[PDB]
């Protein structure tokens, strides 16, 4: 499911922004 | 080890010397059955990415991305330079690019994404059958990326024309940018990255002081429509219902955009 | 979701061009 590995590159990515 | 390799990016800075850059910046990288599973689609992944790049990248040649190695894209800037290698764990304490570098590795994997999610709903649709797919077209993953920057760059040599040929002229002037069936669960996650992927476009508007005969009106847009190359839009009207003027006027080069501005501010704005 | 992704992605790229430069 690629909607599965869209939310896990969104959470890294918020991530990054807000360490 | 034969073939398991991840992408990082990194980026290179310029210096004064002038003559070559220096490593600015770099990403990361990050270290049952399911679990195994996991490995092997992430590697999957990233390699599909590297390959659907150096695809999208035979477009680029003319605009400063070179194709060096079958694992190495090299996107050229004036201050700036970027790696993108798909690299084993073999080869090769924070630094300034690392944060930036990050967020283009994680966008390269979001573009390839929103990839996945337009030829599910193209064949979802559609077809009744099979995809229809074009690089040009559909592909866009550094273009959407590489875009934002050279959109940058390109309005600020127009900013520094309109300052030397318009606001140094005419004195009170100055200038204010501004911004111009049921799959639909589909549509909407694609929807969130058409912040990412819409053609950029600002419109910068020149305030010029108002005679009190006729108040004259100029006004350019800047946009990429194909993400890497620049237009700009010009827009003058100086109405005195006898004298009324308007032009509607766009170059793909800053060279006549500079005549024209001249132009302009000579014959009509200039007392 | 949406709103959320247009806020991320509005932060992302706005750090990765460093345009404020001011």
């Amino acid at each position: 499911q690629d909607t599965e590995k869209m939310e896990e590159q969104l959470d890294l990515l918020s991530a990054i922004l807000d360490p | 080890h034969s073939v398991k390799k991840f992408l990082r990016v990194r980026i290179f800075t310029k210096i004064e010397s002038e003559d070559d850059y220096i490593l600015s910046g770099e990403s990361v990288m990050d270290r049952d059955i399911r679990k195994q599973i996991q490995l092997l689609k992430k590697i999957i992944f990233e390699k599909e990415l590297m390959y659907q790049i150096k695809k999208e990248c035979a477009l680029l040649i003319s605009y400063g991305v070179s194709i060096e190695n079958e694992n190495k894209v090299i996107i050229e800037l004036p201050n700036e330079k970027f790696e993108i290698e798909l690299l084993s764990l073999d080869d090769d304490l924070p630094k300034i690019n690392d944060k930036r570098a990050n967020l283009m590795l994680v966008m390269l994997r979001l573009l390839l994404v929103v990839i996945f999610k337009k030829t599910l709903r193209s064949r979802i649709s559609s077809p009744h059958g099979l995809i229809n797919l074009n690089v040009d077209d559909d592909i866009l993953i550094i273009r959407p990326i590489l875009g934002k920057v050279r959109f940058a760059n390109y309005k600020l040599l127009l900013k520094k024309i309109i300052k030397d040929y318009v606001l140094d002229i005419v004195p009170g002037s100055s200038i204010t940018e501004t911004e111009v069936e049921n799959i639909t669960k589909l549509n909407k996650e694609i929807r969130a990255f058409d912040k990412l992927l819409n053609i950029p476009r600002r419109e910068l508007k020149i305030n010029l002081p108002l005679t009190e005969h006729k108040s004259p009106n100029l006004s350019l847009m800047l946009e990429s429509p194909n993400y890497c190359n620049a237009l700009i839009h010009i827009k003058f009207s100086a109405g005195t219902e006898a004298n009324a003027v308007s032009f509607d006027t766009t170059f793909s080069d800053f060279k006549e955009v500079e005549d024209f501005l001249h132009f302009i501010v000579a014959e009509y704005i200039q007392q | 979701d949406e709103k959320q992704i247009e806020e991320l992605l509005d932060n992302c790229i706005e750090t990765f061009v460093a345009e404020k430069t001011t």
